[PDB]
């Protein structure tokens, strides 16, 4: 139940960042341009203070992608104890190797 | 009379060993949200404007500031050349973390429910709760559990 709730807000953030894969250039220069008027007429506090962010953003989606290789850590439990009945017939199997004991 | 099964052991290790430590799985979540939190973190005072771009400011803030906020200018040029490509990057990093996170949110939650029976997670300790304490906790798993 709670698996779909963070997933909800994960795919709403989601798909309200799907412009911002190709919308976010928009900074680029804006964010020098709307300090450049003012100044020289006759901003830089967002460019500079973010790039601290990123750094630690970085670090948080290091944990992201660090968490792909655990990836195959959780839903093995429901997997593992169904697929593996060849070798639990197997542990079984030494078990008849007891009872035809002639 | 074996009507016994002992697949509630196998759930007993199951049931509520994950509440026991209810708090390892939300240390985890807290780093999947952070991408989203640090996607936030870098969207709040400057670019606290992207989350009306994307709706309203599309077609108005972006050409405006290429002309007027240049022509009203002509000290204004090092730091937006560094950031936004790493706040690019971070888009970049933050829908490759929501397909991550569509298959990795999941996991880390869930893990805690096998913390316990781990055994019963990884695969060559998995048997013990399939076949070893298994002769009648396979009866409901009958055709799987020979």
């Amino acid at each position: 139940g709670q698996i779909t709730a963070i997933e909800d807000s994960l795919s709403a953030r989601n798909l309200q960042m799907n412009g911002v894969l190709g919308r976010l250039a928009s900074t680029s220069q804006e964010l020098a341009h709307y300090h450049s008027g003012e100044e020289d007429g006759i901003n830089m506090l967002g460019a500079f203070s973010l790039l601290k962010v990123i750094e630690s953003e970085l670090q948080g989606y290091l944990s992201a992608t660090r968490s792909r290789v655990g990836r195959c850590s959780a839903l093995i439990q429901a997997a593992s104890d169904v697929q593996e009945q060849g070798a639990v017939d197997d542990r079984d199997s030494f078990l008849h190797g007891v009872r035809d004991l002639l | 009379r074996m009507l016994e099964v002992s697949r509630e052991e196998a759930e007993r290790k199951r049931m509520l060993d994950e509440r026991a430590n209810y708090r390892h799985k939300q240390a985890l979540l807290e780093a999947y949200d952070q991408q989203c939190d640090e996607a936030t973190r870098i969207f709040a005072e400057y670019h606290k404007r992207l989350q009306v771009y994307v709706n309203q400011a599309n077609d108005a803030q972006r050409s405006v500031n290429s002309s007027n906020e240049v022509l009203s200018s002509l000290a204004t040029v090092i730091p937006a050349s560094e950031v936004v490509v790493d706040i690019s990057n971070s888009a970049k990093d933050f829908i490759e973390k929501e397909v991550s996170a569509f298959f990795q949110s999941p996991d880390n939650s869930l893990y805690m429910l096998p913390a316990t029976p781990q055994g019963l997670a990884r695969d060559p300790s998995a048997i013990p709760s399939i076949c070893r304490i298994s002769a009648a906790l396979q009866y409901p798993a009958g055709l799987e559990g020979s």
